[PDB]
RNA sequence: GACGGAGGGGUACCACCAGACGUGGAGUCUGCGGCUCAAUCUGACUCAACGCGCGCACCUCACCAGGCCCGGACGCGCGGAGGACCGACAGCCGGGCGCGCUUUCGCGAUCGCGCGGGUGGUGGUGCAUGGCCGCUCCCAGCCCGUGGCGCGAGCCGUCUGCUCCAUUGCGACAACGAGCGAGACCCCGGCCGCGGGCGCCGCGGGACGGCCCGCGGCAGCGGGAGGACGGCGGGGCGAUAGCAGGUCUGUGAUGCCCUCAGACGCCCUGGGCCGCACGCGCGCUACACUGGCGGGGCCAGCCGGCGCCCGCCAGGACGCGCGGAGCCCCCGCCGUGGCCGGGACCGCGGGCUGGAACGCCCCCGCGCACCAGGAAUGUCUUGUAGGCGCCCGCCCCCACCGCG
């Protein structure tokens, strides 16, 4: 027959996974929050969650990760001891969009001239070995009307495939007291370990 | 007072991530908002061409 | 003895990493006598959903399709050697590979 | 007036104490929450309304004794140890008794 | 009819600089082998190297007459 | 409206002033001069040119 | 630089040419204005509003006519435990509800009251905003390093020539090299191979203006084959800037007014959103003999269940694990007649789905306009237009719609 009803509870574990990014970003975004993966093995949940401060998201005892995992799992509809959750550090941190977009979040909020603090995402992501690094920055900063501040660094690309693998893009909406900017942080990594740019020749 | 509460019994589908009656897409288990969808579809994997 | 043929149902969103799990049950089980891969035709979750969040403007579509991909491989072998196989196989979180006894 | 049985508000205590945790799928139709079991005083199998338990967590956050976050539709109750010693109080257990985290 | 771009004409120039003999004046396929040959001139994407092995192939048979 | 004078005499003796909290001369109006509590509050500013007899005080609030 | 109601060049079936198939003329379907209302909730008004904000009996639902309910958290001053707070049989009243009323029972600090201080609101303002789309853009611009020329702002590069689909390249030339956008890339398709095969489904080749003949310094410009495939195959992605485009009514996006309890919260019932002197937009079905009407073959693809019995049907009961269009063709028939063209309206019924039709289906009547559409206006280049069905989206029911 067609049932094939395994395609339906792949889909809903998706869809947990996506709920859990969710979450993840409200908790744990000052836990250095990136990105979450979900695994199931015989039966069992273990999620990777990619973070540049894993000591905070682990807690002291690591109660903070206890606390969360049963919450997650008693959300989810499983057992603690039947599910576990796994924090991985984030080297070169410049090259992760997420984590310098909630960087650029917290100095924007610390009342940083716009354009300092955005060479300086800039050149946290240069120093990181990135082409280029873009950071729009749209609200109305210190003025009723709205402009789009552009700062950008190096080259960055923008079409065909090559962009959902080469540049990464983080937008948060910090909520400013005048009403709500918005911070687009975007790094564009020429070479990363598998695919190369499909245009670039290289000529012996 | 629960004699009339909510005494009309009808669908209340509504999107998982906003909460939302209208425009439910309900094509499989989905039962997110049509602009709450094209927002996460990266995590729930669905691309395009 | 208690053998039975131990069906193995693979679902990856992504081909690759599905497709190099499917090396990996083939090595794993070339001792218990892996079968073969019955590649499942894709089935494709299509959602086409308007681009604007407000509806005005000219139409413009989102095509959205989730390419899921099952494989499908059957097993007649130990149920410790099946298990042996599920240790062996390369762990890819986000990878559903089921399994069934006929 | 969401009079509540003494016994949803000491289930709750104890649910989430175990777990140092509570999920709420945000609900205020009548329903019952499921995951806490108060017995009834005759014996009774019973689950705490939606509402209920929603009333008691909207005064637990209030109180500051608990911190909530919320994403896609679902309330993410967690423990502090500020109101650990109050449901320790309420669950009569002490410092040496910890959540089972 | 095709116009080839400046990376499927710089890159050409670039082969018959270092490459005389290799490539010959009427041979697509030589001329695909000889830019094949891996680290000496990478090309990612037959697409991409069947372009530019053609522009070379017009390149190769220009100088030949003169 | 035309003010009591027992709401006058307090303007003159400043127990209700333009120059106070906007909160605290509402109490003092609404508990001991009968006033509407909501008016009391909203009331923008005194006159003339000074802070003397003399009230202006804002609408019903449900349609501000 | 921005504009010009200035001169040139260039370009595109959202331009034209040459053609196509249309619409505007009729009936209806749906949206828009107006009109009418208790309410007809609203945005949107040239392209870039108007089958648009993916199906309005209920919900949705924001609007109207009524009626519950605190689900007002925390903190303080007071109140209350022999008694805070709400429940209730029966009768009346009321669509109905212990809503109130008569009554006299319950009930157990989950709390009352005063003050503060909340939480919620499809309320407003998109001309306070984030985000996301539309549009300029079914285009081809946008920059930099070093040098040259200017006292500089700066220009050159980035060019009044040619080529292109293209700022795509050539050529000339104080420029010389790079980048981003274009392209490349990604997806699907045709063909060959490899490995597998509950099921055709994984990886590799192949095609490059390569070759040939012209005409060209040239980039290329026609032709010829060979080859599944030929000269940008059918899509995705999309620069620099933008614009008071659209959205606060998608969101636990949000600033401000925050309504906040006889509520703009939140529920329940009833009604509307579908009301119609009218004018318009997207459609559908027509005006027939290249057709209607009967039987006979046969046939798909996105991707796909059926059996049996009762029923003209529509459907229903009871089961199991499974299956497929029309156009077209073949034979009769009608025979130019508003006719068997056309199915609009309306009188019975029989069903379906639901709590409830007003929704739909079916069946027997009933057979309106319309005999090819005025000024105008649209879209289109090979598996194309058109013609023909089918699937899904949203959905209790239901597609003249959209996406395929």
């Amino acid at each position: 027959d067609e049932e094939n009803v395994y395609y339906s509870k792949y889909l809903n574990d998706c869809i947990m996974e996506a709920e859990l990014h969710e979450f993840f970003s409200r908790e744990l975004v000052d836990a250095g929050y990136a990105s979450c993966s979900l695994c199931r093995t015989i039966d069992s949940i273990c999620v990777i969650i990619q973070c540049a401060e894993p000591e905070v998201v682990m807690g002291d005892n690591h109660y903070r990760l206890h606390k969360i995992e049963y919450l997650l799992a008693g959300r989810f509809m499983c057992d603690p001891k039947n599910f576990n959750i796994w924090v991985d550090k984030i080297i070169k941190r410049g090259l992760s969009a997420e984590i310098m977009v909630d960087n650029l979040r917290a100095k924007l909020e610390e009342a940083m001239p716009i354009r300092r603090a955005a060479y300086s995402i800039i050149r946290t992501a240069m120093r990181a070995g990135a082409a280029g690094c873009e950071v729009i920055v749209a609200g109305k900063l210190r003025a009723q009307r709205a402009r789009a501040n552009k700062f950008k660094e190096g080259c960055l690309i923008s079409t065909g495939h090559p962009k959902r693998i080469f540049l990464a893009e983080a937008t948060r909406h910090i909520k400013m007291r005048q009403g709500v900017i918005g911070v687009k942080v975007r790094i564009y990594n020429p070479n990363i370990r598998g695919a190369v740019m499909p245009d670039k020749i290289e000529i012996g | 007072r629960e004699t009339e509460f909510c005494t009309h019994i009808a669908h209340k589908r509504e999107c998982r991530i906003c909460g939302n009656y209208n425009s439910v897409y309900r094509k499989y288990g989905l039962f997110i908002c049509r602009r709450c969808f094209k927002e996460n579809a990266g995590k729930i994997g669905f691309v395009k061409l | 003895d208690m053998h039975q043929k131990y069906t193995i149902i693979v679902v990856g969103k992504d081909l690759k990493l599905v497709e190099r799990y499917v090396k990996s049950i083939v090595k794993e089980g070339r001792a218990f006598g892996i079968s073969g891969p019955c590649r499942a035709p894709v089935r494709r979750l299509t959602i086409t959903t308007r681009k604007s969040p407000c509806g005005e403007g000219t139409n413009t579509w989102h095509r959205f399709e989730l390419r899921m991909y099952k494989r499908t491989f059957w097993v007649t072998c130990g149920g410790n050697d099946i298990s042996t196989i599920l240790s062996k196989t390369v762990v890819i979180p986000g990878i559903q590979v089921t399994v069934e006894v006929e | 007036m969401v009079h509540i049985p003494k016994a949803v508000y000491k289930a709750v205590y104890a649910h989430l104490y175990e777990n140092a945790s509570l999920a709420l799928k945000e609900y205020w139709r009548v329903g019952n929450v499921p995951g806490i079991t108060y017995v009834d005083e005759n014996g009774k199998l019973c689950n705490p309304t939606y509402l209920h338990v929603n009333c008691i967590m909207q005064s637990l956050e209030s109180r500051g004794v608990v911190k909530d976050t919320f994403a896609w539709r679902h309330h993410y109750y967690l423990l502090t140890e500020k109101g650990e010693q109050f449901i320790r109080k309420e669950l009569d257990l002490t410092d040496d008794v910890l959540p089972t985290p | 009819g095709k116009v080839r771009t400046k990376t499927i004409k710089r890159a050409a120039r670039k082969i018959v600089e270092n490459n005389y003999e290799s490539l010959k004046p009427k041979d697509f396929q030589n001329n695909k082998a000889i830019c094949s040959k891996r680290n000496v001139a990478i090309i990612p994407s037959k697409r991409l190297r069947n372009k530019v092995a053609g522009y070379v192939t017009t390149l190769m048979n220009r100088v030949v007459k003169g | 409206e035309p003010i009591s004078e027992e709401v006058i005499e307090a303007i003159k003796d400043g127990e209700i002033t333009s120059e106070q909290d906007s909160k605290v001369r509402a109490r003092i109006l609404t508990d001991k001069y009968g006033w509407d509590s909501d008016e009391a509050k909203q009331i923008w500013s005194f006159g003339p040119v000074g802070a003397s007899s003399g009230h202006m005080t804002n609408l019903i609030l449900e349609a501000t």
